[PDB]
RNA sequence: CGUACACGGUGGAUGCCCUGGCAGUCAAGGCGAUGAAGGACGUGCUAAUCUGCGAUAAGCGUCGGUAAGGUGAUAUGAACCGUUUAACCGGCGAUUUCCGAAUGGGGAACCCCGAUCAUUAUCCAAAUGAGGCGAACCGGGGGAACUGAAACAUCUAAGUACCCCGAGGAAAAGAAAUCAACCGAGAUUCCCCCAGUAGCGGCGAGCGAACGGGGAGCAGCCCGAGCCUAAUCAGUGUGUGUGUUGUGGAAGCGUCUGGAAAGGCGCGCGAUACAGGGUGACAGCCCCGUACACAAUGCACAUGCUGUAGCUCGAUGAGUAGG
RNA sequence: GCCUGCGAAGGUGUGCUGUGAGGCAUGCUGGAGGUAUCAGAAGUGCGAAUGCUGACAUAAGUAACGAUAAAGCGGGUGAAAAGCCCGCUCGCCGGAAGACCAAGGGUUCCUGUCCAACGUUAAUCGGGGCAGGGUGAGUCGACCCUAAGGCGAGGCCGAAA
C-alpha cells in the first residue's frame, strides 16, 4: 500500500485497515518457534504500512 | 568512455575478432566481454586468467587498449552496439563523429 | 495482538511448564511493561489471563576495553492458566 | 676471535606517493522552555566501530531536479527495491515514545506536578516576563603580583591578568556653556599625520596628548500651550541584484617500450574558460572540473500605498555652577 | 639550453681529475625523472649540551624461582603426558587451604569444540580462545523513611552560583 492509496481511503476505512493490518500484525511472529512461510519482507513493510495510516489518520 | 550496456571487439588478444556485450566494469579498467571466457577444471564456462593458484578472480581480464567501440579513425573494426530516452544523446549518436 | 514477543519456550525448563500444570512460557520485547503481554497474547491465543505476570530486564555497559558496549536485552514473562485451554496447543 | 665482503634475516632510514595538516583570502553568520547545544541510550538480515537517524530509528511524505541503477564508509554471504520511474541532490511539510535547562518535589536518566522571583490582575498564575546556551569582538563596574627602575616604599608592568553585570551583529560616542592659527572652523567615532612635540618624571629611568590638517562616513532633532493636518505611529501590499542541482559541452592521434602510459619521439589543439583531481606509469585537447548556462529556495534590505498627519508661540531643567 | 625506461635520481663497489671543499666516469641495482650556464634563493650544508626520540651491539645465554618444603608406585588416554584422569600408598590444614556471607570485583559459573595468544615448564587441562546455556519470589534484598547533618523557598545584609 502507498501513501496514495491510504489517504483515498475513509476514516473509517483506516480504522479498519489499520485494525484489518493489526490483526494482520499478529499472524507472523512465528519464526522463533521454527516457521517458514514468514516473509522478510513484510516483517519490515506491516510495521511502516499500521504507520503510514497512522501519520494521515493524524494529518486529517 | 566505456559502457557495460556496449558491444565490443578484440583486436590484439588470442580472441582477436570475437564480438560481445561488456559484461560489466571495474574500477581497474578491465572489461570483461560475453564471450572470452576460459575453460575451468571440471570444464565450467567460466571467464578467468591462465596460471595456477587456489582462488582467483574470474573474467578474462580484457584491456580497453585492444578493445574497439567507437574509434574516430580508420580501421578493420565494423559496427558497435550502444541509451535512448536520454535524446540529447541520440544526437551525437546520429553523427559520425561520436555517440 | 503479537507485537511484543519472541521464541514461545525452550526444552526442559520451559517444557516442564505448560504440560499438565496451567502455566505457559514465551519470551517478550523489553520495552514491554505491563500494559502488553496480556494485549498480546490472550487476545487471539484463544485463552483469558493466569494472575498475570510481566518481567522486564537489560544488561549494562562495560564488558570490553574501549568500544560500544552499551545495551539493553530483552523479556519474557509467566502466564499461567486462566482456568480454560492451554492456547488451543502447545503443552501435554 | 680480529677485519672486509658475499647470500639471507632483523630493522627501518632513504627515494617516490599521499584520501592530512598549517597559513592566507572571499562569502556567509546565531540556537532554545513550539524545551536547543551537548550527552545518554536505541536503530541496518548478520554489523563490533564510525556516520545517519531515533522506536514510521543510516528512515517516512510532497514538489522540483535527476536517473537505472540502487540498498552509507567494507568491493562479504543472504537478500531487497526500482519503469505503480527508485538511489542520489535541493527545499518544504507530517510525525517525532520516555527522561532530559523542565520549574511540582526527590533522584548518579527513576517516580508523583507550571517551582521561584516579578508585572498586570476579571487577583483565577487567569494573561505575561525572567531563570539557560554561544568563537571572539563590544559596553558598564571591581581590580593584583612577580617584573622594570639590573635594590627599593612614588613611578613602571596595570589600568593588563583575573573577577562581577549586560547588549548586539555589531556596540560605545554624539550635536558642542567646543575649538581658538582666526573678519575663522564648527555633531560624534575611526584611519593617517601632526608628536614621540607640548606636558609629566629621585625631571633618574621612563611616561606621553590635543587643537589643526589630509581621508572614510554625513542627520538632525524631542519634553508647556494654540492650531491643524502628510514628522511619527499603526497597519497593508510587497522588489531589482539571488541560493543548489541538472540541461546547451569539442577531444586516443601515429611509432617504439610495457601487462598497462598520464613515457620517449613526431604532430595538432583549448584560452572573456594558461586551478586541481580521477582514469592500469609525468594526458590543459580521455572523465570530472575551471569560464559558462538554467531551474528549485531563503533573504527578500527598499519602495509604493491606507489611516494617522503640518505648522505656530514662550520657555528651557539647583543642591547644579562654585568653594 | 639539454639528458632519460636502446632507462634517470638514489644506493653499493671501482676508475679519473682538483692543493681541497668536490666534480665526473664505469659495473651492478634502481627504475622514475633528473641537470649544466648565467641569475636569483632557502627553516642550506653538523662527530663531541649527565642533550631529545627511536633502534641496536658487547655485557649474558650470566643473575633469579626459598615453613601449606609430598609426592611416589602401577594403570588409563594420547602422535607427545614428571604435575590430564583412575586405584593404592604416603602427607599437609582444622578459626584453618573447611562452611555460610558484606564490600568490591562481575559472568570469571555450566556444557561442547579447541588452543595461535594467557598459565615464571609441558599440557589431549584451565578462572585461557570461540559458540551456546544458566541468576523463574507478594512474605530475601532493592524499592519506602529517618539520625549527625545538608539543601531549596520566604525574611534580612554594594551584588551574587
Amino acid at each position: 500500500m502507498k501513501a496514495k492509496e491510504l489517504r483515498e481511503k475513509s476514516v473509517e476505512e483506516l480504522n479498519t485497515e489499520l485494525l484489518n493490518l493489526l490483526r494482520e500484525q499478529f499472524n507472523l511472529r512465528m519464526q522463533a518457534a521454527s516457521g517458514q512461510l514468514q516473509q522478510s519482507h513484510l516483517l519490515k513493510q506491516v510495521r511502516r504500512d499500521v504507520a503510514r495510516v497512522k501519520t494521515l489518520l493524524n494529518e486529517k | 568512455k566505456i559502457r557495460r550496456d556496449d558491444e565490443v571487439i578484440v583486436l590484439t588478444g588470442k580472441d582477436k575478432g570475437k564480438r560481445g556485450k561488456v559484461k560489466n566494469v571495474l574500477s581497474s579498467g578491465k572489461v570483461i566481454v560475453e564471450g572470452i571466457n576460459l575453460v575451468k577444471k571440471h570444464q565450467k564456462p567460466v571467464p578467468a586468467l591462465n596460471q595456477p593458484g587456489g582462488i582467483v578472480e574470474k573474467e578474462a581480464a580484457i584491456q580497453v587498449s585492444n578493445v574497439a567501440i567507437f574509434n574516430a579513425a580508420t580501421g578493420k573494426a565494423d559496427r558497435v552496439g550502444f541509451r535512448f530516452e536520454d535524446g540529447k544523446k541520440v544526437r551525437f549518436f546520429k553523427s559520425n563523429s561520436e555517440t | 495482538l503479537l507485537k511484543v514477543l519472541r521464541a514461545p519456550h525452550v526444552s526442559e525448563k520451559a517444557s516442564t511448564a505448560m504440560e499438565k500444570s496451567n502455566t505457559i512460557v514465551l519470551k517478550v520485547a523489553k520495552d514491554a511493561t505491563k500494559a502488553e503481554i496480556k494485549a498480546a497474547v490472550q487476545k487471539l491465543f484463544e485463552v483469558e489471563v493466569e494472575v498475570v505476570n510481566t518481567l522486564v530486564v537489560k544488561g549494562k555497559v562495560k564488558r570490553h576495553g574501549q568500544r560500544i558496549g552499551r545495551r539493553s536485552d530483552w523479556k519474557k514473562a509467566y502466564v499461567t492458566l486462566k482456568e480454560g485451554q492451554n492456547l488451543d496447543f502447545v503443552g501435554g
